DNA sequence: ATCAATATCCACCTGCAGATTCTACCAAAAGTGTATTTGGAAACTGCTCCATCAAAAGGCATGTTCAGCTGAATTCAGCTGAACATGCCTTTTGATGGAGCAGTTTCCAAATACACTTTTGGTAGAATCTGCAGGTGGATATTGAT
DNA sequence: ATCAATATCCACCTGCAGATTCTACCAAAAGTGTATTTGGAAACTGCTCCATCAAAAGGCATGTTCAGCTGAATTCAGCTGAACATGCCTTTTGATGGAGCAGTTTCCAAATACACTTTTGGTAGAATCTGCAGGTGGATATTGAT
């Protein structure tokens, strides 16, 4: 009766991009949903503290970036920072 | 009167910028959220999801399956040094463990 | 004349076999009774979503398997191949569990 | 009927299987009781918090999310049970 | 800006009227008070959220104390907290 | 006429309330929340100061220093558990030599 | 400069840790372990420094860095 | 000429340093080490003195705690001497 | 197990350095009083799922026997690490000079908030599609040998 | 370096339970307009830290000697693994009753808002107070010799 939201259709779209003829089981989709929620909270929680430490009332893409650098290992952080920067510059041109 | 285009399509993303924004605002993270914040965040969640699905998809093709199951996810993460670090305190339900027998235990 | 594997041979096959699979290794109904007994001691007349018991079982087994891995390292370190309570205890102590 | 002594239902063969997954080749006879006590402490700790979340929500039913939050609190994030 | 020093000091004079405290030690108590404040407030924040509530009440503080503090510390804490709220509400 | 005085507390209720409102924890804060919280903080503080005071008089000093806080916490099973991941600067460690290392 | 962490200082740390006898290989091993530790903590502390657009690492930056890593340090606040 | 037996001075030292709380690493060499590591992240960094001191407090407590675990690993192997393999077991079980 | 000779520890003592307290001012918190709004507790109620039961099949726990090989104990040597003496040098600590940071304030353009209205992407079931769970048999590898 | 006995590998086959695709309703993004906030370019100022220098004071580096710890070798008792039979109880799957999630509504106790007034904690010199940096001698432990 009630609407239950989740990241499933987005995980699925990214799945078709990387492996067009590969599917995913429902348990495996539940694992990906947990993964997306977990990283969301980690980054958002770090960004919150960063703003609070710096007496800022606003979380901007800059806090997100620093959170990513604090949370992700090595080359993952680099590629994440690249994708995030690209998406923001692209969006702003729109 | 303008025709709607989603923030995700503007950002060139698959993940939902609008939802991520709402979730940032409803989560008590800060009093205000900049316009670029949910875009950058969505792009990062999308990138990480891609990385994991890439490797797990490879693990499924290796044991001859067309469908990713938790085992392939676990193989993907634990055989990748950065994913393993990131998810070092995470339990994957129905993941099992990497095959690994200490050498001293094998017969002579 | 009747065939007999040497001690250790069958254990190694079991290691390979269970490290290959992902199924729960504790019988489900006895685990459920255990979870109910313990929860009941915190508050009576509790019910469980079926998936809440299964979450407890995934988490428990993952914990125990991870601990046996660490226990196995402590036993090998002492130049044994047999795990003993002192190995579990060393593992939990260094983990900060005890 | 009264639930009693259900830790004893975690059998020696199940404990052996778990150790096998953990890479263990030989097992002292004292390990089985030791493991039962360690599992009991673990489950007590997780279930105590999950029920606390259940009570705070004023429910009589423990949910998977109560268990997920309890596990998270204790530095053991579990994936696959959110929805 | 601020610290808990004068409050820590007042409480020291309550349990040990003739004992003092060094500056470095007062600094450790300040970190202690800040650390626990944050642990409880954060847990209370998460509790309200999980339950789709926009308000942290004394009930969230209590449950957070029960989740965070061990055994007997939890019991006395919950007592001190309920006692203060009851004394406050009648006053 | 302070909220702290109404509640019978030494710890600052008005301040705890401000800190709760400003820390992004929820949109609203109940009137009882900062009273309950201040009382828990005061109580935990008294517990440690009681034990650290005892620890100081036992090594014959009149003034608590970080060493005494560490002795207090590490010798107490519930505080040790609460503060198990905490480093007390200038605290040192509990004197403790494994039995197998001693002579005879 | 890691070498400036001397065998005597490392011996003292082990003594506080209750250690009676010490292998000669321990000293190099310890230097690498400390190095990894300090890299990780200083990397994050500096990240907080930069985010604030400061050029000076503060005690609070180090405290935040240690916290991020599950180590809480008391006495330097804040 | 007078000579203590092996182990007697070592026990004397354990008792001395478990009683005391002073930093055990020399301050300047440590300050030098922290500055070097930091430069590979950003070259113009300054440090508050209390910030170098937080790093030293944190580093020493970390190493002392690690030596405790290391010592337990050595003892477990019926040794009284800590070896790199003990350090490694300890860090491995800790998740480092 | 004593004894004497040695080396280090550790109570005890006490002036004074520097911690603590006193003296005093004052923004900014905290409190008050009053006016309004509103989150959420109560009281329902429908509809999921949870508890419980049961049979039947057979999977798997349990119990027993027995011997391989492991842990425990003992003995012994070589070689490493502890204890020193020796003397050369790195660190402490105590100042100085001065620049180059942070931390404040003001003040508008640029950014974000948020209510209302349109529009459509996301969800729930329904309808289809189809990997692969299971249930085979055979090929191939491994084991332990008389 | 064969053989017999076992277990494991590893395709094959195919209906159906589970995954995917489709459809339609509608909740929530999106577009718009306008009210608030905010972060920042400027323009200051006073702490801080960095750089440098030098006098000694401990503290480290070094080499030698040898106590004794580690590791290898060896031996043996008994524990734990492997293999069986037996039969208990888990697993399946299927049905049923109903507790109690959730979804909805109504409406106050309890929250936020805001103007105005007092109180107080932070702050910094000055004034006093008293723990401890050191400096012992005696107390305590340790050692080699009997
Ligand atoms: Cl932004
Ligand atoms: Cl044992
Ligand atoms: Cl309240
Ligand atoms: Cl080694
Ligand atoms: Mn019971
Ligand atoms: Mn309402
Ligand atoms: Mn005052």
């Amino acid at each position: 009766r009630s609407r239950k939201e989740s990241y499933s259709i987005y995980v699925y779209k990214v799945l078709k991009q990387v492996h067009p003829d590969t599917g995913i089981s429902s348990k495996a989709m539940g694992i990906m949903n947990s993964f997306v929620n977990d990283i969301f909270e980690r980054i958002a929680g770090e960004a919150s503290r960063l703003a609070h430490y710096n007496k800022r009332s606003t979380i901007t893409s800059r806090e997100i970036q620093t959170a990513v650098r604090l949370l992700l290992p090595g080359e993952l952080a680099k590629h994440a920072v690249s994708e995030g920067t690209k998406a923001v510059t692209k969006y702003t041109s729109a | 009167r303008a025709k709607a285009k989603t923030r995700s399509s503007r950002a060139g993303l698959q993940f939902p910028v609008g939802r991520v924004h709402r979730l940032l605002r409803k989560g008590n993270y800060s009093e205000r959220v900049g316009a670029g914040a949910p875009v950058y965040l969505a792009a990062v969640l999308e990138y990480l999801t891609a990385e994991i699905l890439e490797l797990a998809g490879n693990a499924a093709r290796d044991n001859k399956k067309t469908r990713i199951i938790p085992r392939h996810l676990q193989l993907a993460i634990r055989n990748d040094e950065e994913l393993n670090k990131l998810l070092g305190r995470v339990t994957i339900a129905q993941g099992g463990v990497l095959p690994n027998i200490q050498a001293v235990l094998l017969p002579k | 004349k009747p065939h007999r594997y040497r001690p250790g041979t069958v254990a190694l096959r079991e290691i390979r076999r269970y490290q290959k699979s992902t199924e729960l290794l504790i019988r489900k109904l006895p685990f459920q009774r255990l979870v109910r007994e313990i929860a009941q001691d915190f508050k009576t007349d509790l019910r469980f979503q079926s998936s809440a018991v299964m979450a407890l079982q995934e988490a428990s087994e993952a914990y125990l398997v991870g601990l046996f891995e660490d226990t196995n390292l402590c036993a090998i370190h002492a130049k044994r191949v047999t795990i003993m309570p002192k190995d579990i205890q060393l593992a939990r102590r260094i983990r900060g569990e005890r | 009927k009264v639930l009693r002594d259900n830790i004893q239902g975690i059998t020696k063969p199940a404990i052996r299987r778990l150790a096998r997954r953990g890479g263990v080749k030989r097992i002292s006879g004292l390990i089985y009781e030791e493991t039962r006590g360690v599992l009991k402490v673990f489950l007590e700790n997780v279930i105590r918090d999950a029920v606390t979340y259940t009570e705070h929500a004023k429910r009589k039913t423990v949910t998977a999310m109560d268990v997920v939050y309890a596990l998270k609190r204790q530095g053991r994030t579990l994936y696959g049970f959110g929805g």
